[PDB]
């Protein structure tokens, strides 16, 4: 605590 | 028998989904959707937003595509910038 | 809410699961092809299939590697996290 405004394949058969 | 990581992953895209869906294009979160999604979901991260500039500067970071909105993509984007600050405090 | 949001706890995972593997060998804030493949094969075991073979790690780690010091920091697992994270998305 704390921050605030700074801002700087596959896969399968699933469910 | 699902992992951690993999709750975590499902919640990501849970949240986003929340409340994109709340207004306008449901895929996608508007300006006051994203304000609400940082105040009630990351109000132990970030600092609350209380102003109007505030909102507008965050969402024009976010905003890659240029459409005044966040999807998906610049959501999951928004994540990591979140949760790679915090983790310097871990 | 005063409550840990899911969102919250699903960032504190992200940091708990990557320290739990990037602390085993060699440097405790970077993961190697060999921390890489076991955080994989074993915590994303029903999103992503099971890798045995070590020309795929490579290519992985060949991928997440921006900074190019043959490894994954965290900044570079996040990325990692997201690319994953939107394939699954796109299943509606
Ligand atoms: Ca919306
Ligand atoms: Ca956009
Ligand atoms: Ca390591
Ligand atoms: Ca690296």
């Amino acid at each position: 605590a704390m921050a605030a405004t700074y801002s700087a394949r596959r896969v399968r058969k699933l469910p | 028998h699902m992992s951690e990581l993999e709750k975590a992953m499902v919640a990501l895209i849970d949240v986003f989904h929340q409340y994109s869906g709340r207004e306008g294009d449901k895929h996608k979160l508007k300006k006051s959707e994203l304000k609400e999604l940082i105040n009630n979901e990351l109000s132990h991260f970030l600092e609350e937003i209380k102003e109007q500039e505030v909102v507008d500067k965050v969402m024009e970071t976010l905003d890659n595509d240029g459409d005044g909105e966040c999807d998906f993509q610049e959501f999951m984007a928004f994540v990591a910038m979140v949760t790679t600050a915090c983790h310097e405090f871990f």
